[PDB]
């Protein structure tokens, strides 16, 4: 079984960076599992994701 | 070409159909509500026979009765039926010898072995035979051949091998092998005597067995001369080929049309399936050859006779048949099954590739998957069957029974499992 | 991607011409037109760029000279001489030697040829029908005994059994597993093999590891058997040989056929 | 260049909008043509399986292969003769058989890509990222789009459904497979097939190879099976900027029948299939093939039989012409599932501006 935090704590802090692997999209945004801090799901709304073909 | 006589070999492959044949014979049995001999009779009529010879031995009285009941004893037909008496379980040679001793044949005669259902126009074939005879004096018999269904992988019982010619069409060798059921033999030997005289050779194994012969006035004499022969296909033709009489030849003919003979259960099932589909064009139930029959073709491959009672809320599948006078209740999930004339049905039967013969009473709740129900056998409550199950004559199946694959059910009221009387393999009772 | 190998040897089967020190098997005048002329024409027709001719121990420069002088050629032909030739070994030992030079698909065409058939349609067939091996059979001479047997299929057109009447048991024998899969097997007597061979990309692996082939016929098309036991490693498309029939009068030379070819040529 | 002109069969009085013939048997070819293109041409000439969707993918793959095989010369730059080569390829393709809108779009994209990367970057590094980008594109506008289509179908298709299909559109086959194996539903798939092409047959075979109940249907017997049928999907090729489906064979008739008898028609489509070019009838731009396909008695494709048919110029004026692609109407197909999820056929080119 694969679980547990990567750095020190389960919950991320403020201004820190995390990498996410996306499973499913288009409902609210992307509420997917993390690779930098534990396996607990992290969410983005459909506005903060876009910087500049949006679905593809 | 006018005035022809034919000999039909009926009742020959008994005990091969192991669950049946105890009171009622093999040939009298129906394919889809209508007997197997009827088709043969029709074919004979089409051909133009004026004198019909039929051989009966086991359960012969019933056969005779059936013949009497058929519309050929009456003087309106060009042909009349005469029965040949013979002892129980015999070879084809003895019968031939007997026939020779009796002495009727003048010219050409037709010898049909087994049960054959065919749709080929035969006048052309006859003409061809005549032409070939007119070529050379020393010539005997004609053989029929047809292209096999896709690949011979489901057909394991018939491994018929043929060596043929393009110019004159002549057979040489026959061989049989098991293979997927039992892996043992890997050797076949061919005759090296005649090769350069023929030049052209076409060896084929993917051919359906028919066992039909159009013969000249030589065969019975030959049989009299050499009495070592037992069967016509296995020993006789081969013997003739391998320098029995010097200069004599035999014929082979090819037709793309549907012609399959019955010998095993799976083959029978396949034939039935074919019939259900629109493979046969002269032989369709909607035309009604017997005149007593009132079948009509309907949508989604469903066959129906006049006056059928069926209750509300039911789902139907593909390639099905329903006989007349059927009283059907609520349920019936019918897929790929033939149902006989006059059948009373209680409630709910799940049908997947099943088979039901004439006059059957089915009770309440049954899940049937690929099995056959014979004539006058009644089904009670809770019946569940697996693939390739055969139920015999007059079997009174009572309450609560479960059976798996390849379970055979007896017909006599002797050697096989499940008895005809009360409860089958839950309480051993009977003779 | 496209290349052809031209087989050359020495005349041993022929009776009367070949035993001379200066006259080779490749360069022979039979009926005005040279023996390798026809082959060259065929190659030209086939639009193959790089053709490499394999040479025996005997004649090393004569073939080169032939290639150069007299003949239209206009192609970069290379003549190479491998060492491992014993004859007692026709071309299989050459094939085994030259394998890293092959980049794609290769066609085997011997020096001895009498040809009249269309050349493109064989190649096209080889390309299209998704098959590893293809061979050709032609009718016997119709112009006014124990011979040879070959298997054919008619609809896809396949080859299964090819063994001759030189060394075998008195009775002809057929296998059970070789008959059940692919049911129809027509056996002809009149047909003669022209020794035209086509090879795909996946053939180089088997020759370097395990040699069993004799006269480029023994272990070349017959070890296609994926039946009974399966104990030989295959390269993946299933291993299947093919055959095609032709009408025109064009065949091989081995015995007293040279004199017949002479008769034929003038028409 | 190869072979041009000199072809059998007359020009015909009726229907002559497009050129009817082209190379089929290879003789005298240029010593610079990539074999994969040739092979593709050979295939297309006598193909049974592919239709619109897989063809484009194949083309893309071929292009990728070409790119992989291509290297920048010492004299000529990366953008010097590549465009010319592409043009030549296009011309060859056209000569072989008329092409689709998807292919055109792909070509356009390729051209754009060519312009985007400036001839100054390292050559090895250039094609490394190019092939990756192209792969990504393929994943996006095809595979991902297909997935999206599937998902759209999922929400709309009810429990236990009867589907009537035509042609050999890969997407529909994929959908049917999904319905069969992954979701597990009760499906009755009726497939219709015509004389010259055995696409429906192939589809049926594929279905069988999975384990689905299939009914084989024909043009001669249509009304017998409808009169029961709830949902109909058509083999899509291209949607025009009017609201009409330029599709293969007798789909229009089916659509008409559907319109007549209760239920509306449904169409599944890709986001890149859309065309800005406009036409409103079958007469406008017709895709033609040789009348040689309809000479023999049916059963199977290769037969070679002697009978009665086999005259085009021998008999007193005999024309045996047929059409491969027809026009489907506007009001009859209402459903459209694309890369932009939802929309109708009346909404002709709303997705074209959004891209």
């Amino acid at each position: 079984t694969s679980h547990c935090r990567f750095y020190e704590n389960k919950y991320p802090e403020i201004d820190d960076i995390v990498m996410v692997n996306v499973q499913q999209i288009a409902e609210m945004g992307a509420y997917v599992k993390l690779l930098e801090y534990d396996n607990i799901e992290g969410m983005i709304l459909l506005s903060e994701l876009s910087r500049r073909s949006i679905q593809k | 070409e006018d005035r022809l006589q034919a000999v039909v070999l009926t009742d020959s492959y008994e005990t091969r159909f192991m669950p049946l044949t105890a009171v009622k014979p093999r040939c009298l049995l129906p394919l889809a509500n209508v007997p197997l001999i009827e088709y043969t009779l029709e074919f004979l009529a089409k051909a133009g026979v004026h004198e019909v010879f039929l051989i009966c031995s086991s359960h012969a009285n019933q056969i005779n009765d059936y013949i009497e009941n058929s519309k050929w004893n009456l003087p309106w037909s060009p042909f009349k039926i005469t029965t040949i008496m013979s002892p129980e379980a015999r070879c084809t040679g003895d019968v031939m010898r007997d026939l020779d001793n009796r002495g009727i044949i003048t010219g050409d005669f037709i010898l049909v072995s087994g049960d054959v259902l065919t749709n080929i126009d035969f006048s052309k074939m006859l003409e061809f035979h005549k032409k070939m005879h007119l070529q050379d004096k020393d010539h005997i018999s004609t053989m029929c051949l047809s292209k096999a269904s896709t690949y011979p992988k489901t057909r394991t019982i018939e491994p018929a091998a043929f060596v043929l010619d393009k110019s004159t069409s002549r057979c040489i060798y026959y061989q049989d092998l098991p293979l997927p059921s039992s892996r043992e033999k890997t050797s076949i030997q061919i005759d090296p005597e005649l090769l350069d005289n023929v030049d052209e050779f076409v060896i084929r194994n993917d051919l359906i067995d028919c066992r039909i012969d159009i013969c000249t006035s030589h065969v019975p004499l030959i049989f009299q001369e050499n009495f070592d022969y037992q069967s016509l296909r296995t020993d006789f033709v081969k013997g003739v080929i391998s320098s029995d009489i010097l200069g004599k030849h035999i014929y082979a003919y090819l037709t793309d049309e549907y012609a399959v003979r019955v010998e095993s259960w799976q083959t029978y099932d396949t034939i039935s399936q074919d019939f259900l589909g629109r493979w046969c064009y002269p032989l369709v139930l909607d035309s009604n050859i017997q005149d007593d029959q009132t079948y009509s073709y309907e949508s989604r491959h469903i066959y129906k006779e006049k006056d059928v009672v069926l209750a509300q809320s039911c789902k139907i599948g593909k390639c099905t048949a329903i006989g007349s006078g059927t009283k059907i209740g609520e349920g019936t999930k019918i897929e790929n099954s033939v149902i006989g004339r006059n059948c009373q049905i209680g409630e709910n039967i799940r049908i997947k590739n099943s088979f039901i013969w004439d006059d059957c009473i089915i009770g309440n709740n049954s899940i049937i998957d690929h099995s056959l129900i014979a004539s006058n056998a009644t089904l009670g409550s809770n019946v569940r069957l697996n693939d390739g199950c055969i139920i015999g004559f007059n079997v009174k199946i009572d309450d609560n029974m479960d059976l798996d694959r390849n379970t055979k059910i007896s017909a006599s009221p002797q050697d096989l499992d499940d008895q005809t009387l009360a409860v089958s393999i839950v309480g051993d009772k009977g003779v | 991607s496209i290349q052809a190998f031209v087989f050359c040897g020495k005349g041993s089967n022929l009776a009367p011409m070949q035993h001379s020190t200066r006259l080779p098997k490749a360069l022979l005048p039979i009926g005005n037109r040279p023996m390798i002329e026809y082959v060259l024409d065929w190659c030209d027709q086939a639009d193959f760029k790089e053709i490499s001719v394999v040479a025996p121990v005997d004649e090393i420069e004569l073939i080169e000279s032939g290639l150069t002088s007299f003949l239209n050629s206009n192609h970069s032909h290379h003549l190479q001489d491998p060492k491992k030739i014993n004859f007692i070994s026709t071309g299989e030992s050459l094939q085994k030697e030259l394998l890293p030079r092959i980049n794609g698909d290769f066609v085997i065409l011997p020096c001895d040829f009498v040809t009249d058939i269309p050349p493109q349609v064989l190649v096209d067939q080889f390309r299209n029908r998704d098959d590893n091996n293809l061979a050709m059979t032609i009718y016997y001479k119709n112009s006014l005994k124990q011979q040879q047997f070959f298997t054919v299929y008619s609809e896809i057109l396949l080859d299964v059994y090819s063994q001759r009447d030189v060394t075998k048991t008195k009775y002809l024998q057929i296998r059970s597993h070789l008959l059940w899969n692919y049911p129809n097997l027509t056996v002809s007597t009149k047909l003669l093999n022209s020794f035209i061979y086509f090879c795909s990309f996946e053939l180089c692996q088997l020759l370097k590891l395990g040699p069993q082939s004799m006269s480029r016929q023994a272990s070349f098309k017959d070890p296609f058997t994926g039946n009974q036991q399966q104990q030989n490693p295959p390269t993946t498309i299933f291993i299947l040989p093919n055959e095609t029939l032709f009408i025109r009068a064009n065949n091989l030379n081995a015995y007293m056929d040279a004199n017949r070819f002479v008769l034929k040529i003038k028409s | 260049p190869g072979i041009s002109s000199v072809i059998p069969t007359v020009l015909e009085q009726s229907f002559d909008n497009s050129s009817l013939i082209s190379v089929k048997e290879l003789l005298l070819n240029k010593d610079l043509i990539h074999p994969s293109i040739l092979l593709l041409t050979s295939h297309l000439a006598h193909y049974k399986i592919v239709g619109s969707i897989p063809r484009c993918i194949a083309m893309l793959e071929v292009f990728q292969i070409v790119i992989k095989d291509y290297q920048t010369p010492k004299g000529t730059t990366l953008s010097r003769n590549l465009t010319s080569y592409l043009s030549h390829q296009i011309d060859l393709l056209k000569k072989a058989r008329p092409l689709s809108v998807t292919m055109g779009n792909a070509i356009r994209w390729l051209k754009q890509e060519i312009s985007l990367i400036d001839p100054s970057t390292p050559d090895k590094a250039a094609k490394k990222d190019l092939c990756e980008k192209i792969g990504q594109f393929a994943k996006e506008k095809i595979e991902l789009a297909d997935q999206l289509i599937i998902d759209n179908a999922s929400t709309q298709i009810e429990e236990s459904t009867t589907i009537v299909t035509y042609g050999s559109s890969k997407v529909l086959t994929e959908l049917l497979l999904h319905n069969a194996i992954s979701l597990k539903k009760n499906i009755k798939v009726i497939v219709v097939d015509s004389r010259p092409l055995f696409e429906g047959r192939k589809m049926a075979e594929t279905l069988r190879n999975a384990g689905v109940n299939v009914m084989y249907a024909l043009i001669t017997s249509l009304d017998t099976i409808f009169n029961d049928v709830d949902y109909v999907f058509l083999g899509a090729h291209s949607i025009l900027s009017n609201g009409f489906l330029y599709s293969r064979a007798g789909t229009a008739m089916l659509a008409m029948s559907a319109k007549r008898r209760n239920i509306p028609v449904l169409v599944c489509c890709e986001s890149l299939k859309f065309s800005q070019r406009v036409q409103l009838d079958s007469v406008t731009f017709n895709e033609l093939a040789d009348p040689n396909d309809l000479v023999n008695i049916d059963y199977e494709n290769p037969v070679e039989r002697r009978g009665n048919k086999g005259a085009l110029l021998n008999q007193f004026i005999k024309e045996r012409k047929f059409e491969k692609k027809k026009l489907a109407m506007e009001n009859k197909p209402k459903g459209n599932k694309i890369g932009g999820k939802k929309g109708s056929e009346g909404e002709s080119k709303d997705a074209s501006n959004e891209e």
